[PDB]
RNA sequence: GAGCUAGCCCUGGCCAGGGUGAAGCUGGGGUGAGACCCAGUGGAGGCCCGAACCGGUGGGGGAUGCAAACCCCUCGGAUGA
RNA sequence: GAAUGCCGGCAUGAGUAACGAUAAAGAGGGUGAGAAUCCCUCUCGCCGUAAGCCCAAGGGUUCCUACGCAAUGGUCGUCAGCGUAGGGUUAGGCGGGACCUAAGGUGAAGCCGAAAGGCGUAGCCGAAGGGCAGCCGGUUAAUAUUCCGGCCCUUCCCGCAGGUGCGAUGGGGGGACGCUCUAGGCUAGGGGGACCGGAGCCAUGGACGAGCCCGGCCAGAAGCGCAGGGUGGGAGGUAGGCAAAUCCGCCUCCCAACAAGCUCUGCGUGGUGGGGAAGCCCGGGUGACAACCCCCCGAAGCCAGGGAGCCAAGAAAAGCCUCUAAGCACAACCUGCGGGAACCCGUACCGCAAACCGACACAGGUGGGCGGGUGCAAGAGCACUCAGGCGCGCGGGAGAACCCUCGCCAAGGAACUCUGCAAGUUGGCCCCGUAACUUCGGGAGAAGGGGUGCUCCCUGGGGUGAUGAGCCCCGGGGAGCCGCAGUGAACAGGCUCUGGCGACUGUUUACCAAAAACACAGCUCUCUGCGAACUCGUAAGAGGAGGUAUAGGGAGCGACGCUUGCCCGGUGCCGGAAGGUCAAGGGGAGGGGUGCAAGCCCCGAACCGAAGCCCCGGUGAACGGCGGCCGUAACUAUAACGGUCCUAAGGUAGCGAAAUUCCUUGUCGGGUAAGUUCCGACCUGCACGAAAAGCGUAACGACCGGAGCGCUGUCUCGGCGAGGGACCCGGUGAAAUUGAACUGGCCGUGAAGAUGCGGCCUACCCGUGGCAGGACGAAAAGACCCCGUGGAGCUUUACUGCAGCC
RNA sequence: CGAUGUCGGCUCGUCGCAUCCUGGGGCUGAAGAAGGUCCCAAGGGUUGGGCUGUUCGCCCAUUAAAGCGGCACGCGAGCUG
RNA sequence: UGGGAGAGGGUGGUGGAAUUCCCGGAGUAGCGGUGAAAUGCGCAGAUACCGGGAGGAACGCCGAUGGCGAAGGCAGCCACCUGGUCCACCCGUGACGCUGAGGCGCGAAAGCGUGGGGAGCAAACCGGAUUAGAUACCCGGGUAGUCCACGCCCUAAACG
RNA sequence: CCGAGGGUAGGGCCCGUGACUGGGGCGAAGUCGUAACAAGGUAGCUGUACCGGAAGGUGCGGCUGGAU
């Protein structure tokens, strides 16, 4: 049947994209965490 | 006058539909609409504050006038009358002699091809507009201005009308559609006549799925649901209230008055409904 | 976190074929005039049968499955909420 | 040494289950160390509204070629979507950007919030919507509307010529719109040809034929033809379109009007440029100077912004045209022509799937377009087939039980069983015919029946064409022929009678409930006068609603019919300018501390003092509630009648052993040979009853009862047959479980149900196919029950707070 | 209670005997036939249906008879639900 | 052809008296009701009195033993639309008549449906009293209805 | 071919009968009240509506076949 995971460029980079984590404080945590843990992506990569 | 169909759905038994017979023009006119958002009974929060909402016919919405004050002493000639989705009145379209063309909502008795006209001089027939204070005590009259200049806001529904009762100072006395007596300014402006469209409370929605093209969603009896929805949910089979009868916030909804305590217009409340 | 699901908003798209035959209109009759009757025309409907499509009624299978809800038979809706 | 411990390693089950749709395979020839599995050929089978083809999303080199086979591939592998390497994606016109707006998002102004932040007009962003210029063929191993060829077009810059009051983010027009139905004329697509072109064929009894087989086109500028769409001309006035305006709007006059004209599309033709089969011969070559014509069918597509009807009344903005404003009229615009200029991103390949979403090369899920022929009434249904694509990545045997899917069955025919569960029966079309009841629509496909193929003969009407022939489409009548059987295969209702519930079509517990539940039109009550009530928010702000009592919120009831009684003492709500209580505050009789004192400082009575409560009324489609005992009639029995206690008032009409009745299978009746169910009645209603509605009701229901007919493998009662497994052989090879095991029966005993203790009995060692009685078999630290001063949801006249409101 | 699945049916039986039938008896208020009651006896037998989930029971039609109990109210790694 | 009387009908308007309610004023201990009372209402200011407003219904005197209509029935006043009828003149037609099964229409009250309206009255209902009882008569309340529009119902001591 | 009639299916009319149920007629001396005839002690009758153990009451409109 139909699953979740339903793959969507547009609608993944407008959700978790950086420019989406940077306009609201929670974002920026988000990423200033990632950045401290060393993640080599800060981000979901998506094709665009 | 109502139309009735014959029995040949289960619904088209009872499905009652507006005869349609005072309308000349079927096609709104284009430079006096504008696009209706439709809501779905959301906020600019995003939260449903008016359940029960969406899912109607797309309308466009005609641009109403109701100050008509605007164009004191020029007459206008009844050029049409038309459906608006947007009200249960017919609306009336204007030729002005100026030229401009606006809408108004069609008292009962207008004709197209008649002219009318708005001001302190203008006769008292149906379909001119005038401060409240130059229209003969008994006359009835409907789209009033609640205050001066702010616009016409009783009185125009479907066959609703006010009459005038009496005079004091410089406030007229007129009986709402509802019943109650208030003191409007005498410089509010009102249109002789009574909206038409009178049989439009006839009309039997017939089905569901009417109510569905009139953007009105299934609505859920308090009863229907659980204790964590209403205070009416929850039991075991079927209860009666087994309380004073609440709506979904908890508020008593049979006889509690809610009208504000201290409200400023209370002064010019003469007579509170009855009926 | 509404790329699943629930509702709403905007903008597009889809619904083989067959059946029933409302109003109206036309003619005829009727009558003081009417109501009304008859025929034809007409093509209405949360109308009827049935694919696509949306479903999931009963039974059987499956049960370390093909599948963390599937398969077969059968069954509901199918211009509409 | 134990923690259902943690991490790892390795065992057991076991050479066991399985190897993923039952569409299916066989042989020959290649290659190679090695072949059921790779390549080629022939034969066979499967899909063909796909299991074929083209887009989009998502995937991201998987594409093509060479060389490879350790791992991946459920087997094998020489092969591969695998390993290594090289190659491959070409655009002014296709899509997106340098254009426009939609919801929404963002947001100069402005507003709000302890901070973070939340709003917000314009504006900006935002597409699969609007707008915008490319068709056909050839070419590569791999790209092509991109390269090439032919024929077309767009915008920008500049120049020349002609023309004009030129000029915009401003005004206006237009863009610009629904649903159903639908005309005319085309096109796409298809059928036929005794006409045109073609390598060839004559078989096995016949055919050298008006024979068989194949093919008979595509694109095209301007003109022209056909069919459509859009569109009045002129003048005078003008105060409106937030300046102006010759535009638009409004008014008057003249003319024109189903037209025409003008303009814009589609289709046809069109210089021209392409293509071109079977068969044969080795993707090619030949066919071939290929031929390219006539008739019919014909769209849901095109003309298109077409037409009619209906109500639920159907985006915006830019391009574009027009009007003027500053300005400027050496300019500028418009038209024609010429030269020049024309950027960025995508383009491979998969794409109903082995490449996407499902941990897998997973029987699942995935939006758009094309989707051929014949026959069956039609169709995208069904059967078979074209093009095209496949035989599903383990095989070979055997022909037990047993399982699954399937076929048939003597006599009986529901006797099966909780239940006709299941499976039969019926089944399309045409014709005849069709009941109670009914809201007059219906019930209705009621029920029940007859017809159905093929051949000859005669004949009626329609479309095209021409009025005819031909082709095509609906029929009618007569005579015959064959079979068990003519919708001969496939697809395609079993029916009736009678109850309960719900009016109905809808909706629901994704993944154990589809229902009588929810919803529903309709009825009532109640709130709300608009900066509405109500809702979300600290707020600003939103929704309500660009609505205004024929409207909006809340509540219950639930189409429709006939109806909905009595109780206001308690709770709720509504009304009540008296009274009673009533907090802060006002007041300050009178006290107190301290100081020598002026003073400073604390306590404080009467009295005034709100909402709330008390109190007085109203109010049931507000929360709710609607009696007991005793007696009495000329047979008896029973009480119309009476007595008395109590209540705020004592259940009305209609229903009743009921979806409610405990005693109960009540009793009587019906139906059966027999009826705890069913239907109809009675009424001592444990414990119906009137909008938590009462009693009915045509129609409707994958709802739940009861009966009958039909017909059956459900059954008496089983039998045989088919295929896929199970079994045997080659290949690959799991699992939960497992203290160790050298693991029998009885009667006893034992923590009370012993392979393991006692006594006796029985028993050579090890397997394979089978069956499930035991191993208190496995799985899940019982989900029932209790316990924990353990937890969570929910309630209220439990406690205490808080929001909100007064 | 770190699980001993719980009514009834179906299928498959096996045991007890306090015997329903069939075999053998004594007593009889046993004339015969038929029966009553008790003793011995477990070899075999012990039907089909209507009603209900039922066990049980009632009822219909037969019968030699239409037995009563145990086996975790025998039997869900055998089925049903 | 000329005239006449009339609550004949339909539509639209509109006048005053009265009752009730509401507001203001003035005012105080009862009002009301009956056979007698009680319920009820009233110091939370009633009744009685004056001014103001809202609304519905019915039209006093004229009024008659009257008039009109086929019957049911029709009564303030005004206008419009419309039926019948009588008299005069003796002008026109030339028996064109009477009745009338069926048919059709009209048809008081009550009653019914959908909207409205609602002052007074008042089935049902509640209370007070009477009474052996009193589901009545009498009293205080009181919902349909009475009124309007449309559509039904079609009855009668629809009687002379 | 027609055809008595047999069969299957569905209708219409009549007759008999049926748990139970509706009122009706009648029946020497039952129970409850007193509605009508006198102004019958609320004049009566009336069509209709609602109500009540029962006759009846009440409303609305009508008739005198109403007394004084
Ligand atoms: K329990
Ligand atoms: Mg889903
Ligand atoms: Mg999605
Ligand atoms: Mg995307
Ligand atoms: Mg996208
Ligand atoms: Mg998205
Ligand atoms: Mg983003
Ligand atoms: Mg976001
Ligand atoms: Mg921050
Ligand atoms: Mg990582
Ligand atoms: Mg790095
Ligand atoms: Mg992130
Ligand atoms: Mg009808
Ligand atoms: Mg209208
Ligand atoms: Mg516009
Ligand atoms: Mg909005
Ligand atoms: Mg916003
Ligand atoms: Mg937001
Ligand atoms: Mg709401
Ligand atoms: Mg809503
Ligand atoms: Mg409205
Ligand atoms: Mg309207
Ligand atoms: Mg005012
Ligand atoms: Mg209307
Ligand atoms: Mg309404
Ligand atoms: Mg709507
Ligand atoms: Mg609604
Ligand atoms: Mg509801
Ligand atoms: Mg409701
Ligand atoms: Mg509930
Ligand atoms: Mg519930
Ligand atoms: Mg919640
Ligand atoms: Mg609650
Ligand atoms: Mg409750
Ligand atoms: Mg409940
Ligand atoms: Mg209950
Ligand atoms: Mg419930
Ligand atoms: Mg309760
Ligand atoms: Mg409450
Ligand atoms: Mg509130
Ligand atoms: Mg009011
Ligand atoms: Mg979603
Ligand atoms: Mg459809
Ligand atoms: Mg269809
Ligand atoms: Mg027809
Ligand atoms: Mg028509
Ligand atoms: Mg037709
Ligand atoms: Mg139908
Ligand atoms: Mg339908
Ligand atoms: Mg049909
Ligand atoms: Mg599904
Ligand atoms: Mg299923
Ligand atoms: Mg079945
Ligand atoms: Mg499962
Ligand atoms: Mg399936
Ligand atoms: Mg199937
Ligand atoms: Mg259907
Ligand atoms: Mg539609
Ligand atoms: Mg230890
Ligand atoms: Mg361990
Ligand atoms: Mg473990
Ligand atoms: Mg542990
Ligand atoms: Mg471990
Ligand atoms: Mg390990
Ligand atoms: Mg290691
Ligand atoms: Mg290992
Ligand atoms: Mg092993
Ligand atoms: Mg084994
Ligand atoms: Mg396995
Ligand atoms: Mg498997
Ligand atoms: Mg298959
Ligand atoms: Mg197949
Ligand atoms: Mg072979
Ligand atoms: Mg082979
Ligand atoms: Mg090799
Ligand atoms: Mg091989
Ligand atoms: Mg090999
Ligand atoms: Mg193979
Ligand atoms: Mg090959
Ligand atoms: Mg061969
Ligand atoms: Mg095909
Ligand atoms: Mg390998
Ligand atoms: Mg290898
Ligand atoms: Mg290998
Ligand atoms: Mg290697
Ligand atoms: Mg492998
Ligand atoms: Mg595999
Ligand atoms: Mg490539
Ligand atoms: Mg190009
Ligand atoms: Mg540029
Ligand atoms: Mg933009
Ligand atoms: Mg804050
Ligand atoms: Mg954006
Ligand atoms: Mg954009
Ligand atoms: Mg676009
Ligand atoms: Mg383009
Ligand atoms: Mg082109
Ligand atoms: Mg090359
Ligand atoms: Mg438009
Ligand atoms: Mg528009
Ligand atoms: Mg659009
Ligand atoms: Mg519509
Ligand atoms: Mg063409
Ligand atoms: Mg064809
Ligand atoms: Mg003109
Ligand atoms: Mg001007
Ligand atoms: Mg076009
Ligand atoms: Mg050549
Ligand atoms: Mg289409
Ligand atoms: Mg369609
Ligand atoms: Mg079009
Ligand atoms: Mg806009
Ligand atoms: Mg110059
Ligand atoms: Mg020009
Ligand atoms: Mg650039
Ligand atoms: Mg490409
Ligand atoms: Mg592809
Ligand atoms: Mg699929
Ligand atoms: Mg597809
Ligand atoms: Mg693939
Ligand atoms: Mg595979
Ligand atoms: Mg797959
Ligand atoms: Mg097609
Ligand atoms: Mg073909
Ligand atoms: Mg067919
Ligand atoms: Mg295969
Ligand atoms: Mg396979
Ligand atoms: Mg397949
Ligand atoms: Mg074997
Ligand atoms: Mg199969
Ligand atoms: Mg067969
Ligand atoms: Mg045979
Ligand atoms: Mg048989
Ligand atoms: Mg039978
Ligand atoms: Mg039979
Ligand atoms: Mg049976
Ligand atoms: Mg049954
Ligand atoms: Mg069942
Ligand atoms: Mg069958
Ligand atoms: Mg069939
Ligand atoms: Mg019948
Ligand atoms: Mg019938
Ligand atoms: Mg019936
Ligand atoms: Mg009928
Ligand atoms: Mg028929
Ligand atoms: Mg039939
Ligand atoms: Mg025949
Ligand atoms: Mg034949
Ligand atoms: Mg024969
Ligand atoms: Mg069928
Ligand atoms: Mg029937
Ligand atoms: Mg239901
Ligand atoms: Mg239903
Ligand atoms: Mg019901
Ligand atoms: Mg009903
Ligand atoms: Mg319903
Ligand atoms: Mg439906
Ligand atoms: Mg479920
Ligand atoms: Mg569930
Ligand atoms: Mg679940
Ligand atoms: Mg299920
Ligand atoms: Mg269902
Ligand atoms: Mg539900
Ligand atoms: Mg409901
Ligand atoms: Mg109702
Ligand atoms: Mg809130
Ligand atoms: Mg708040
Ligand atoms: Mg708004
Ligand atoms: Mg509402
Ligand atoms: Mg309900
Ligand atoms: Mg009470
Ligand atoms: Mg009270
Ligand atoms: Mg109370
Ligand atoms: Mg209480
Ligand atoms: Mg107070
Ligand atoms: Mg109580
Ligand atoms: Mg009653
Ligand atoms: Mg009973
Ligand atoms: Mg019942
Ligand atoms: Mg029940
Ligand atoms: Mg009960
Ligand atoms: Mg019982
Ligand atoms: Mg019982
Ligand atoms: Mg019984
Ligand atoms: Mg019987
Ligand atoms: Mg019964
Ligand atoms: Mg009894
Ligand atoms: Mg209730
Ligand atoms: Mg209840
Ligand atoms: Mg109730
Ligand atoms: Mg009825
Ligand atoms: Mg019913
Ligand atoms: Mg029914
Ligand atoms: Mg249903
Ligand atoms: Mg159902
Ligand atoms: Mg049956
Ligand atoms: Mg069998
Ligand atoms: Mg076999
Ligand atoms: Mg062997
Ligand atoms: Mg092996
Ligand atoms: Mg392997
Ligand atoms: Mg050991
Ligand atoms: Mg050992
Ligand atoms: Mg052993
Ligand atoms: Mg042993
Ligand atoms: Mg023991
Ligand atoms: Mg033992
Ligand atoms: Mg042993
Ligand atoms: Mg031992
Ligand atoms: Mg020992
Ligand atoms: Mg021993
Ligand atoms: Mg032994
Ligand atoms: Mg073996
Ligand atoms: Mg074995
Ligand atoms: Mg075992
Ligand atoms: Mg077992
Ligand atoms: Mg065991
Ligand atoms: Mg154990
Ligand atoms: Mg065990
Ligand atoms: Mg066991
Ligand atoms: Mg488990
Ligand atoms: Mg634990
Ligand atoms: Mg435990
Ligand atoms: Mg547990
Ligand atoms: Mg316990
Ligand atoms: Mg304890
Ligand atoms: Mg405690
Ligand atoms: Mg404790
Ligand atoms: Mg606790
Ligand atoms: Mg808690
Ligand atoms: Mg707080
Ligand atoms: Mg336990
Ligand atoms: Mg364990
Ligand atoms: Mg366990
Ligand atoms: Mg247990
Ligand atoms: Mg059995
Ligand atoms: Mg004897
Ligand atoms: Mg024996
Ligand atoms: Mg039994
Ligand atoms: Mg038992
Ligand atoms: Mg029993
Ligand atoms: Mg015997
Ligand atoms: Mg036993
Ligand atoms: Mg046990
Ligand atoms: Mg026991
Ligand atoms: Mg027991
Ligand atoms: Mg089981
Ligand atoms: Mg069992
Ligand atoms: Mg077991
Ligand atoms: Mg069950
Ligand atoms: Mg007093
Ligand atoms: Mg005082
Ligand atoms: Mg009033
Ligand atoms: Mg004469
Ligand atoms: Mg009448
Ligand atoms: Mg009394
Ligand atoms: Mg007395
Ligand atoms: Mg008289
Ligand atoms: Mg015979
Ligand atoms: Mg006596
Ligand atoms: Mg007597
Ligand atoms: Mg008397
Ligand atoms: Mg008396
Ligand atoms: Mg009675
Ligand atoms: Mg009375």
């Amino acid at each position: 049947m139909k699953r979740t995971w339903q793959p969507n460029r547009r609608k993944r980079a407008k959700t978790h994209g950086f420019r989406a984590r940077m306009r609201t404080p929670g974002g920026r945590k988000v990423l200033k965490r990632r950045r401290q843990k060393g993640r080599w992506r800060l981000t979901p990569a998506v094709r665009k | 006058a109502v139309k009735k169909f014959k029995p040949y759905t289960p619904s088209r038994r009872f499905m009652t539909v507006a005869d349609f017979s005072e309308i000349t023009k079927t096609e709104p006119e284009k430079s006096l609409v504008k696009p209706l958002k439709k809501t779905g009974g959301r906020n600019n929060q995003g939260r449903i504050t008016v359940r029960f909402r969406g899912g109607g016919h797309k309308r466009l919405y005609r641009i109403i006038d109701f100050k008509r004050w605007d164009k004191v002493g020029i007459p206008a000639k009844v050029a049409a009358i038309e459906y608006d989705p947007n009200r249960s009145a017919r609306i009336a379209l204007l030729h002005y002699v100026d030229g401009e063309k606006r809408y108004i909502i069609a008292p009962d008795g207008l004709q197209v091809g008649q002219q009318v006209v708005a001001g302190p001089d203008a006769p008292i027939q149906v379909g001119n507009a005038l401060p409240l204070r130059f229209i003969p005590v008994g006359t009835v009259v409907h789209a009033v201005e609640l205050e001066p200049k702010k616009g016409a806001k009783l009185a125009r529904a479907a066959g609703t009308s006010a009459q005038i009762q009496g005079r004091e100072g410089d406030y007229v006395i007129l009986r709402l559609p509802s019943g109650e007596l208030r003191k409007v300014h005498g410089e509010c402006y009102a249109t002789v006549g009574a909206v038409g469209n009178a049989d439009h409370k006839n009309i039997v929605l017939g089905k569901a799925g009417r109510s569905r093209w009139l953007g009105r969603r299934p609505h859920v009896r308090g009863a229907a649901m659980n204790p964590v929805d209403h205070p009416h949910g929850g039991g075991e089979g079927r209860a009666p209230r087994g309380r004073p009868p609440a709506s979904p916030w908890g508020w008593q909804t049979k006889g509690l008055k809610t009208r504000k305590r201290r409200k400023p217009s209370s002064r010019f409340i003469i007579a509170r409904r009855k009926k």
